[PDB]
């Protein structure tokens, strides 16, 4: 009892993946569509981190604190 | 507040053909003699109504 | 020949896309299969391709050239874009091939 | 008459397996231990766009070709991409089988891998993981197999988001000259006669001979995964280390899942004679689906209980499965139970072979991992040679293992992996 | 191209005598033989000394 | 979990454990869902004459 | 090494017999360990009288959950004594149980056949149990909108007929039947003259039919009141259903015509433009190269989602057409390519799409008949429908004379200038108006 | 969220509290992405309902009268029900969670369970973070007063940052290491970080050190307070926490009231206790609790 898709009864095409690169005959059951999924927003490049001298005080060191101001940008303490 | 020229229903036409219409930038002289005669026609018909209106 | 590639020569420097910088596959008229030809191209080659025109246009419209030292020469003329517009080439003539039959 | 299934085995570690069923289309295989195994975290989700490449250039044949061709004759060109092992599949009528079986060598041999098709359909790959991922039970089996183990099967069998993008043909030419290697091959023909095959194996499967790159060994870690998805049913694994491929432990446990359920025989059932259906049913009144889930490879296995349940109802659902599985692990069986959870695995196994395709698949991994074909007659000498107290030790093993959970739901009243 | 058209005026001013009927044969079959067959035989030759096939 | 009627041809395809042999769900009861119908409701009634061509009655 | 016809006609035919009771029993024996034995009844919800709409379906759901001999669960401990699958379904027109097994326990499966079939005790807290569950289940059914397009394209399409009605029928009729109105479902309709007692694998004919003698003798032998019941030509009529509903994500249109029926050969004909055609989804690893032109052009245009083709076939009547799934934006331009592929079959059919069908449709016909459940549920329905288990070597023989210029006459006969069904569902505000499809079923100078 | 979640320190310690508490600290901050669309104002009204109360609150006052705040606070707070709900005690679990985004810097936070606000140890927690290292002091300096700094200076050659991370809570705690480090050197940074505190565990330290901590933990604990914010918002914390205002006098020299000993206690407390891990980057060289 090898090609454990005969082994695992319920759960034989969950284990293994079918791709068809060439559509057969028989339509297949169960065809299903993605729906419209949500778009992330857009955000600027993030600063990168290449020397040490600027790696030092990224590390967190106390707990989160989230502030949202009226006409302040919102703000995050490590 | 809206832009007057890109929401107004008339004048989206005539900035879209005249104003913000993307043109090349090497463009010599010649392709002015094709706005020429566009103008030239217009002044015949012109001088067309005065060779009917009053003749 | 020796003499058909000195005319040959003299030909490719009096065509005159030498003086504006440009490349010998930089003048093709963008067909559909020129088109994707330059959809497959990689970026650096696309991107001096884009800065070449870019470049032409900018000298065209000042009725300019580039400087003899800076115009490009025979050697450096290489064939970037004749396998990608070849091998469309070919794939189109055996689409048609197919359709034909 | 069908006559027996013959096996060659080439000087260049190639395996050959033909049957003769005279039968109006055949189908052709080709078995490569090449799964998603065989990655390490810097090219994830090679396995994903190396599946979906299966209609690809190659050199010989254009995908306006392969495409059109496979069309035109009606055949079926498909890939099933296991964790451990990779299988191509074609089918096709009797008046055109070598061209179609010569598509499919190219699909394997000469891909050049252009990098404008890999960025075309790199989209194909986001719309396919989205499409398996619409539903529960494929997430849940992901999450579970990246929390059990660490290294080398927790790599799931499709490209993470943050690769989506980032697969480029060295990675693909790396793979396929790596693990697409003779000695990992099998050649599998149902339907066509051995000789045509085996010569075409001789005159077109000789471009690397080693064994590829191998020893991954990956190991077990357990722990728990919760997924605060917020629907109303929660679904909930809970397995534990098992014995691999190779083993009569492995024919235990499989006969400890189907003496605890595997899956529905009843359309609209309620499971009688299942001992964790039989516990849920006693403990709670609302609808559920308990079963045993049982996954092992060639280096280890996870085995455990599986359960779909109401939100307020998950804790009581988690602990009635787990006490019967510990009141299996106490001896408390019968043996008409063991009689009975015998009878319905080997009318399992005797029914996962009665298509072709199944069959195929089934004779494909004995071609890899053995290199031969038992009869199915042995095979259920093997079932029946299976002593209750090996599923009683096996049960014991189970309970008293470390353990891995993969939640998912609205998660206020699921019990952690402590308060069992 | 042009200069035939030039030409080609100018022998449409002048009226039907010797040799303004050979020029305006000569001048018709040149403006006829420039852009029929002469122009596009003009650019094989082009790309074929551009290495172009 | 072998075989389900569907695929639009009138077949038994193949289908899952869930999907199979669990046509219904595993909700508690049927919620406040959208209402259904399967009825037209232009009440069209069609009359068959059926009548005998001989007889000279 | 033989060729095609030299390969089919290798395979081994069923055989029938006919018992005294009218009971055809077939079978079909290969090289196989396992078998599928079933019943297959003429007894649908074409047969319902608009009062009991769910009487068949409420019996199919009822049918597993206890006997007269074997009363409750215990009953199914018995079928799981042997590890023995068994599955049921119940169409417009037939009704179906069947039992998976091995070959060394098939005189248990015949006499749970029969006990099922003949002596199925209805229990009265039985009754509100499955009336919940078959509520629940039409729900979850509902909750996925294929069936329900489908459902809506068949009201839409035989409407005042007893042939649109649903099989689960609405809510009232889950509310308001009782153990009578199944008592009279199964007397009238589960008669012995209807059945097909259909085997397919590790068995033998003489065995079955000593079995069938065993068990399944005098089933009915009935009528009850000397009035046999009989099926009316259900008219198909042109209208359009629109359920709109634009918070829905997707859009579901199913456009069809009148298919000819069972016993038309022509479908084989039908079909093949189906295989022209074809299906597409948007997981499928083709490309841009695909050879179906419709699906080429979906890809292409990033038009579709996915869409099928049907050519569904009752008693002298069906349904053949499209159906899609797609985004709202797309639907009107897809419409028009979908006529636009029709009217190609009516017109510029070639050579070369007809033999590319002909070759898809004979690895449809033979890829299907897979194992054991696909082919006994084969010679089920053939026996109920056609009357005889046409063999796969007349399948082909029927396909082999299909060329073009039938091809385009049959397509002309059944497509054009014809008026459809439409069925949508979801945000179907750019689906056209029926002057619109009408008139892309015709062209104005062919 | 997305602006919010730009930095990967957010994602890296709402993980950790997500894998180190059972209920009621295991909440994230922003909200999750199947809530988004299913928030509506009932919750929110309920929320204010019983969680607003007036014996849950703190009107602070910086260059106003106190009558003006009397009148303020009997004109418009004086109806509530009063108490609330109370919550749900925060359960340790323990565990590790490791995520794979492919970044090029590699994130690694292990932390246990520590004493929690008002406790005498939670003063020997703090003093053991500065000890550690608990932030720079210099613009592109060193730090070798920090001990993993020197520690993984003296192990690695690529850049890093090192840091010990407390946090204190009303009824729980953690402290541990967060370690930012490159890809394949992860492993080495971790581990000689682990081996530094467990040095430190069994007390090998020197009493300038703790001196040196001491006042550092004194000059930022003054230096949180020289803004007006800063000084509203740790009067409005004690005023919360423990609902009488405490002189920053009092505070030093309840910090000076430490010794090496509790130091040495506390580090034994985090070396043996078990273990919440959160990480993420390229961890195919990360190692996991066990490997610790």
């Amino acid at each position: 009892m090898l090609s454990v898709a005969a082994r695992s009864g319920p759960f034989a095409p969950v284990l293994s993946a079918t791709s068809r690169g060439v559509a057969g005959a028989l339509r297949p059951l169960l065809q299903g569509a993605v729906p419209a999924a949500s778009e992330p927003p857009v955000l600027d490049v993030k600063r990168p981190f290449l020397c040490r001298e600027s790696l030092s005080g990224q590390a967190a060191a106390r707990p989160l604190v989230a502030t949202v101001g009226l006409n302040v940008p919102a703000s995050v303490r490590f | 507040m809206t832009n007057m020229r890109k929401t107004h229903p008339l004048f989206k036409i005539i900035n879209h053909s005249f104003i913000d219409l993307p043109a090349p930038s090497n463009i010599s002289s010649w392709w002015n003699f094709g706005s020429l005669l566009g103008v030239c026609l217009m002044v015949q018909i012109i001088t067309g109504l005065f060779l009917a209106m009053h003749y | 020949s020796k003499w058909l590639d000195g005319f040959r020569k003299w030909y490719y420097n009096a065509a005159g896309f030498n003086k504006l910088g440009l490349m010998r596959d930089d003048t093709l008229h963008e067909t559909e299969d020129v088109k994707e030809a330059i959809r497959r191209l990689p970026e650096d080659l696309y991107n001096d391709r884009m800065f070449r025109i870019k470049r032409a246009l900018d000298l065209t419209m000042r009725h300019q050239i580039l400087p003899k030292d800076q115009w490009t020469k025979y050697e450096e003329d290489k064939f970037y874009l004749e396998p990608y517009l070849k091998e469309v080439i070919r794939e189109r003539k055996e689409r048609e091939e197919w359709a034909k039959k | 008459q069908p006559q027996d299934l013959e096996f060659t085995k080439l000087p260049n570690g190639l395996v050959i397996a033909s049957l003769e069923n005279y039968a109006p289309l055949s189908r052709i295989g080709l078995f490569v231990k090449a799964g998603s195994r065989y990655e390490d975290s810097n090219n994830l989700g090679t396995s994903h766009l190396l599946r979906l490449a299966s209609s690809l250039t190659t050199k010989g044949a254009s995908s306006f070709k392969i495409t059109r061709g496979i069309e035109a004759v009606g055949g079926k060109l498909s890939v099933t991409a296991t964790r451990e092992n990779m299988a191509y599949t074609v089918e096709g009528i009797r008046s055109d089988i070598e061209i179609l079986m010569e598509f499919l060598l190219n699909v394997t041999t000469a891909p050049e891998f252009r990098r404008w098709e890999v960025a075309a359909l790199r989209s194909q790959l986001k719309i396919d993981k989205a499409v398996a991922f619409q539903n529960s039970q494929t997430r849940i089996i992901e999450n579970l197999h990246d929390v059990a183990y660490k290294n080398a099967l927790a790599n799931p069998l499709y490209c993470p988001d943050y690769r989506m993008g980032k697969i480029t043909s060295e990675e693909l030419h790396y793979f396929v000259q790596n693990h697409f290697t003779s000695a990992r091959m099998a050649l599998v023909g149902l339907g066509v006669s051995h000789s045509v095959l085996k010569q075409v194996a001789e005159q077109f499967l000789n471009m690397r001979g080693g064994l590829g790159l191998a020893g991954a060994k990956a190991k077990y870690r357990g722990g728990e995964i919760r997924e605060q998805n917020g629907d109303n049913l929660v679904h909930a694994a809970i397995v534990a280390e098992s014995a691999a491929i190779g083993n009569a432990e492995a024919n235990a446990f499989s006969v400890l899942q189907h003496l605890l359920g595997a899956g529905p025989h009843i359309k609209r059932g309620n499971n009688t004679t299942s001992l964790l259906s039989q516990s849920v049913a006693k403990g709670s009144h609302q609808p559920f689906d308990v079963s045993a889930f049982n996954a092992s490879y060639s280096d280890s296995g996870l085995f455990g209980i599986y359960t779909i349940s109401q939100a307020a109802a998950a804790g009581e659902v988690i602990n009635a499965a787990y006490n019967q599985v510990k009141a299996v692990a106490q001896g408390n069986l019968s043996s008409a139970d063991v009689q009975a959870a015998k009878n319905k695995l080997k009318a399992g196994y005797l029914m996962s072979v009665e298509t072709s395709e199944g069959f195929l698949s089934e004779i494909g991994s004995q071609a890899l991992a053995a290199g031969s074909y038992m009869p199915p007659s042995t095979v259920l000498q093997q079932i029946d040679s299976v002593a209750d107290a090996d599923v009683v030790k096996a049960a014991k093993k189970f309970v008293s293992g470390k353990k891995s959970m993969a939640a998912s739901g609205n998660l206020g009243h699921t019990p952690f992996l402590d308060e069992l | 191209l042009v200069a035939n058209l030039l030409i080609l005026t100018w022998i449409g001013g002048q009226p039907v005598e010797h040799p303004f009927i050979i020029i305006g044969q000569l001048a018709s079959i040149s403006y006829f033989s420039i852009i029929l067959i002469l122009m596009p035989i003009s650019g094989i030759i082009e790309d074929k000394m551009l290495k172009l096939y | 979990m072998y075989y389900k009627f569907s695929s639009f041809t009138q077949k038994l395809a193949g289908a899952w454990a869930s999907e199979a042999y669990t046509p219904q769900g595993l909700k508690p009861v049927s919620t406040e869902a959208p209402p259904i119908i399967f009825a037209t409701p232009t009440k069209l009634t069609s009359s068959v004459t059926a009548y005998d061509y001989s007889g000279k009655n | 090494t033989a060729t095609f016809a030299q390969a089919l006609q290798s395979v081994p035919e069923t055989q029938v017999s006919i018992l005294d009771n009218g009971l055809r029993v077939a079978s079909e024996q290969s090289s196989h360990a396992t078998c599928t034995v079933g019943v297959w009844i003429d007894a649908g919800s074409r047969y319902e009288t608009e009062k009991n709409n769910g009487a068949g379906y409420f019996l199919e759901h009822l049918a597993f959950k206890g006997t007269k001999n074997r009363p409750g669960n215990a009953l199914e401990k018995e079928v799981e004594s042997i590890g023995a699958h068994l599955n049921a379904y119940s169409t417009r027109e037939h009704t179906a149980y069947l039992i998976k097994a091995l070959s060394k326990d098939l005189p248990k499966v015949v006499e749970l056949l029969a006990d099922i079939v003949q002596n199925s005790s209805l229990e009265d807290s039985q009754i509100e149990k499955e009336r919940d569950v078959i509520l629940r289940e039409m729900q979850e059914n509902d909750a996925s909108m294929q069936n329900v397009v489908f459902d809506y394209l068949h009201a839409t399409a035989f409407q005042g007929t007893p042939l649109a009605q649903a099989v689960e029928g609405p809510s009232e009729n889950v509310r308001r039947l009782s153990r009578t109105d199944l008592t009279d479902y199964l007397n009238r309709h589960y008669k012995a003259p209807r059945m097909v007692l259909a085997a397919a694998g590790g068995v033998e004919h003489q065995q079955l039919l000593d079995l069938a003698q065993k068990h399944l003798s005098s089933v009915s032998r009935v009528y009850e009141e000397d009035a046999v019941p009989g099926l009316t030509p259900c008219r198909f009529t042109g209208s359009e259903i629109r359920h709109r509903d634009d918070a829905l994500p997707l859009a579901h249109v199913a456009i069809a015509v009148e298919g000819p029926g069972w016993a038309n050969p022509d479908n084989v004909t039908l079909q093949v433009a189906n295989a022209i055609i074809g299906h597409y989804d948007c997981t499928y690893g083709g490309g841009v190269h695909l050879s179906s032109p419709l699906a080429s052009v979906a890809v292409a245009n990033k038009l579709c989602q996915s869409f099928q083709t049907f050519n569904i076939s009752y008693s002298d009547t069906g349904l053949l057409g499209a159906h899609f799934v797609c985004d709202a934006m797309s639907i009107d331009d897809m419409v028009f390519f979908l006529q636009g592929q029709w009217m190609r079959l009516c017109t510029s059919a070639t050579e070369s799409e007809v033999t590319r069908g002909k070759n898809i449709l004979r690895n449809a016909l033979v890829s299907h008949l897979d194992g054991t459940t696909p082919v006994c549920e084969d010679i089920g329905r053939s026996l109920l429908t056609y009357g005889r288990r046409i063999p796969l070597a007349e399948w082909e023989s029927r396909i082999q004379e299909v060329d073009a210029q039938m091809l385009r006459d049959i397509c002309s006969k059944y497509f054009y200038d014809q008026c459809p069904a439409v069925a949508g569902y979801g945000p179907i505000e750019q689906l056209p108006d029926y002057n619109r499809i009408r008139s892309g079923m015709f062209w104005l100078r062919f």
